[PDB]
C-alpha cells in the first residue's frame, strides 16, 4: 500500500531526508516524530507527492510514482493530505469545501455530494455550519471541516501534518478526538505530531526521526518507555 | 505680469473639453490594455517555449523602456514609411501598449499572491493543475488583480499627459492653447494640476472603498 | 525609404552624447530628490501641526499629479514674470522635486516596514523614543530604504526622457537632431530605446547584487 | 508594587478588557491563564504601558503611571518584559544585544556593562554565543537571550508574555528552566502561558481569564483541583 523506498530529499545544499524508508500497510496508524529539522514532513509530503524525491522511489498500491509514468492526480484521490495550516478554501462554502472535489473529480452528482457533506458535516460535528464561510470558523473548527473534505473523497490512507501544532491549546482535543475515531474505524493513517498522547492512545507504530534518517522505530509502548537509541531518550526526555 | 486667475474662468469650456479628452484616452488606453496584457500573461504562462519567450521579451522591454519614447517611436517614427497617424490613435496604442505590459506583470503577481497552500490542498484532492487554477486559484487571484487594475488606472491618468506633447487635445494641452491668447503659462498650469490632483484623489478614495468591498 | 540604421553608426557620438546627459540629469535630481525627499520625512513626523500637514500636502501633491505638468509649470509658467530659466535646470528642479516627494514616502514605509516589536523590546528596556529609533529602528530601516531608492534612481532614468520636450539634450532628443539630416525617425528611436533597456538592466541587476550584499 | 485597578481596554469596536484589577506583591509568581480572547496578554501589557487602558488605572510602586505626569522610561526601566516572538535586535551581537540599554539608558561604562553581560550569559547557558549574531541561534537560545537581556537592566518585576508559545516542543523546557530558576531566586514574576506544569512546579498564584475578565483565582492546586467555576472547570478539561 505505502512503500517509500530509500529516499533522499535535499534544498539545494539543505540536505532534509538522508535515506528514507517508510512501509504502511492497510488499517495501520503509523506515528512519526521527532525535532525540528528531522525530515518528518518532508516524508509525510512525499507519500503524495507533494515532495519529489532527490534520489529513491514512492510506491503506493504497488505502482510506482514518482517515475512520471502515473496519472498522479489519481493517486493524490487515494491518499489524504491534511494540512498543519488549514488549507480551506476561503471563497467557498463549509458544505461547498467539502462537495468541490467530489463533484468535480469523480463526477459526482450534486444531490448526492450534499448527502455525503451532511454526513461528514454531522460526523465531525459542524452540521450547524453548512452554509458558513470559513473566516468565521475557530482553529478547531477549521481542521475538523478540511478533515471532512479530506473524507469526501473517501481515501484509503490518509496523510496528517501536524494537524494540531497551529491550534490553540483548548482547541485542540476536539480535533485529535476526530483523529481518533478515524483510528477506531479502521482507516490507514501517517500521522506526523508533537501530541504523543494521541500515539499512545491510537497509534500502532511510532517512528523516531531526527537528522533526515529514522534512528528508532517500534510500538509507541517500546518507544515512550523502553527506548534504546540515546538520541529517542534524550529527545523524549526534552518533550515528555 | 502679476497672477490672474479670475480671467481665466472664461476658458473652463478648455479645461473641462480637456479634462473629458484625458478620460476618454486613459480609460480607452487602460481597457484595451488590460485585454491585452490578459492575453500577454496567458501566453507566458504557455507550456510552448518559444512563446513565453516572446511575452517575457515584450514586457521586459516595454517595461524597461519610456513611454515617451514608444509613443514618438510610434507617431515620428512611423512617418518615413508613408504612414502619418493622427495623435489621438498614436496615444492610444502607446498607452494601451504601456499598460499591456504592465497588466501582464499585476495578472502574474496577483496569482503568485494566493497562498500555495490552497493549490496544494486542491491538487491533494485530486484536482488538476486546470481544475485547481479554474475553481480555486483564480477566484483568488481576481480579488489581488483588481485593485491592482484600479490603480494602474489612476497611475495612467497622470501618465496620458505625455500625449501632450504630441499636440493631443488632452487637459496638459489646454496650457498651450490658453497662453496663445494670453500670454499666461502659470495660471493655466496651476489650475490642470488642481484638476489632476482632485482627479487622483477622487479615484484614489473610490478605490479604497472598493479595496474595503472585497476583503 | 526603408530601414537603414548603418547610416545611423555615424550619430554614434550623439547617442553617446545623448546618454551621458541622460545619466547626469538624473543622478543629480535624484541626488538632490533624496537629500531634499530626507528633510520632507522629517517635517511629516514633526510634532508641530502645521509642518506636518505641509510636508504632507507637498507630497500628496506632487505625487498625485503629473511629472509633465510640473516641468512646464517651472519652464513656462516661470517665463511671464521676467523668469527665464535653462532647460538643464528646469529640468533638474522638476525632477528633484518630483523625486523628492516619492523618496519622503519611502523612507516614511521603510521605518513603518520594520516590526513594531523592536521599537517594543527597545522601549522596554527603558529606551526613550530617541533612543530606541537612534540605535534600533533607524539602522533597520535604512536596509529597507537602500534598494528601495536605488530603484527610484532607475525609475528616473526612464523618467528624466521627459525633457527632451523641453529642448533639453537628453538621450531621446538626439532622434529629432539625427532625422533632420537623415529624415529618419524610425531607427535613432530603435537604438534609443536599446540605450534605454540596456541601463535599465544593467542597474537592475547592480540592484539585485546589492539586495543580496545586505541579505 | 503593582496594581491595575479596574482597567478596560477597548480596540475599536473589540472590547478586550472589560473591567479587571490584579495586585501583585515583591516576589511572587503570578501565572494568567485562559483561551484566546481572554485578555491575558492585554493585561500583561498594561503593567509596563505598552497598551494604554481606556479607563482604570495602574500603579507601580504606589503612583499612577497611565495619567501622563510621569517619566515612562524610568517606570520600565524597572518592569522587565519578555515577548513571545523574542525581538532581538537583529544588527547586535548576544552580548551587544545585552548591553546595549545599560550603556545607553544607566550610563554604565562599556567594560562593566560586558562583565554583567557575560555573567548573564553564562548563567542562561549562552556563553559560547556571545558574538554571534540573532540570526545564528535557535528559538531557545532567542528566549534565553532576550530573557539575559531584560535581566542586564536589573528590574524588580518580569513580565513574559507567552514566552514559550514560539517555540518547537524540544525547545520549551529549556526557557522554562530558567524562569523557575528566576522564581526560586525570588524575583517577582507575571506570566502569561500555556504550560501549566511552570504554574505547578513554582506559582504562587493562577489567574483564569475569559472573554476580558478575571472569573477566578486561587492558588495553582486550587485551580487546577478544586476550581469553582464552571468556566474555569471548561477551559481545563479541554487544555489539561
Ligand atoms: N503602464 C504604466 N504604469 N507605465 C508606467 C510608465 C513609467 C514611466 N513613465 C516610463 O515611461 O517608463
Ligand atoms: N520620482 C518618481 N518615481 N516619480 C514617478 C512619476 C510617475 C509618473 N511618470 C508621473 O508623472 O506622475
Amino acid at each position: 500500500m505505502i512503500f517509500v523506498n530509500d529516499v533522499y530529499k535535499n534544498f539545494g545544499s539543505l540536505e532534509v531526508l538522508k535515506g528514507v524508508t517508510l512501509k504502511v500497510n492497510k488499517g495501520e496508524v503509523v506515528v512519526i516524530i521527532g525535532p525540528s529539522g528531522s525530515g518528518k514532513s518532508t516524508l509525510l509530503r512525499c507519500i503524495n507527492l507533494l515532495e519529489e524525491p532527490t534520489k529513491g522511489e514512492v510506491f503506493i498500491d504497488g505502482v510506482k510514482i514518482n517515475n512520471g509514468k502515473v496519472n498522479i492526480n489519481k493517486v493524490r484521490q487515494k491518499v489524504g493530505m491534511v494540512f498543519q495550516h488549514f488549507n480551506l478554501f476561503p471563497h467557498l462554502t463549509a458544505i461547498e469545501n467539502i462537495t468541490l472535489a467530489p463533484v468535480k473529480v469523480k463526477k459526482m452528482n450534486k444531490k448526492e455530494a450534499e448527502e455525503l457533506a451532511v454526513d461528514l458535516l454531522a460526523k465531525v460535528g459542524l452540521l450547524d455550519k453548512k452554509d458558513q464561510y470559513p473566516i468565521k470558523l475557530s482553529g478547531g473548527q477549521k481542521q475538523r471541516l478540511a478533515i471532512a473534505r479530506a473524507l469526501a473523497m473517501q481515501p484509503e490512507v490518509m496523510l496528517f501534518d501536524e494537524p494540531t501544532s497551529a491550534l490553540d491549546p483548548e482547541m485542540v482535543k476536539e480535533v485529535l478526538n476526530v483523529m481518533k475515531q478515524l483510528a477506531n474505524e479502521g482507516m490507514t493513517m501517517v500521522v506526523v505530531t508533537h501530541e504523543m498522547g494521541f500515539a499512545r492512545e491510537v497509534g500502532d507504530r511510532v517512528i523516531f526521526m531526527d537528522d533526515g534518517v529514522i534512528v528508532e522505530e517500534g510500538t509507541p509502548e517500546e518507544i515512550f518507555y523502553r527506548a534504546k537509541n540515546e538520541r529517542t531518550r534524550e529527545f523524549l526526555s526534552k518533550i515528555l | 505680469m502679476t497672477v490672474d486667475f479670475l480671467s481665466m474662468v472664461k476658458y473652463t469650456p478648455l479645461f473641462i473639453s480637456g479634462l473629458i479628452m484625458t478620460l476618454k484616452l486613459t480609460f480607452l488606453a487602460v481597457t484595451i490594455g488590460v485585454l491585452m496584457g490578459l492575453f500577454i500573461a496567458l501566453m507566458k504562462m504557455s507550456s510552448i517555449k518559444p512563446i513565453k519567450l516572446v511575452a517575457s521579451s515584450y514586457i521586459e522591454v516595454i517595461r524597461g523602456t519610456p513611454l515617451l519614447v514608444q509613443l514618438l517611436l510610434i507617431y515620428n517614427g512611423l512617418m518615413q514609411f508613408g504612414m502619418n497617424i493622427p495623435a489621438f490613435t498614436a496615444g492610444v496604442s502607446a498607452l494601451a501598449i504601456n499598460s499591456s505590459a504592465y497588466v501582464a506583470e499585476i495578472i502574474r503577481a496577483g496569482i503568485q499572491a494566493v497562498d500555495p497552500g490552497q493549490n496544494e490542498a486542491a491538487r491533494s484532492l485530486g484536482m488538476t493543475h486546470a481544475m485547481a487554477m479554474r475553481y480555486v486559484i483564480i477566484p483568488q487571484a481576481i480579488k489581488n488583480i483588481l485593485p491592482a487594475l484600479g490603480n494602474e488606472f489612476i497611475v495612467m491618468l497622470k501618465e496620458s499627459a505625455i500625449v501632450s506633447v504630441i499636440g493631443f487635445a488632452d487637459l496638459t494641452r489646454q496650457a498651450d492653447i490658453i497662453q496663445s491668447v494670453t500670454y499666461r503659462y502659470f495660471e493655466p498650469y496651476i489650475i490642470i494640476a488642481a484638476i489632476y490632483f482632485v482627479m487622483t484623489l477622487t479615484f484614489s478614495k473610490l478605490l479604497s472603498l472598493f479595496e474595503r468591498r472585497l476583503r
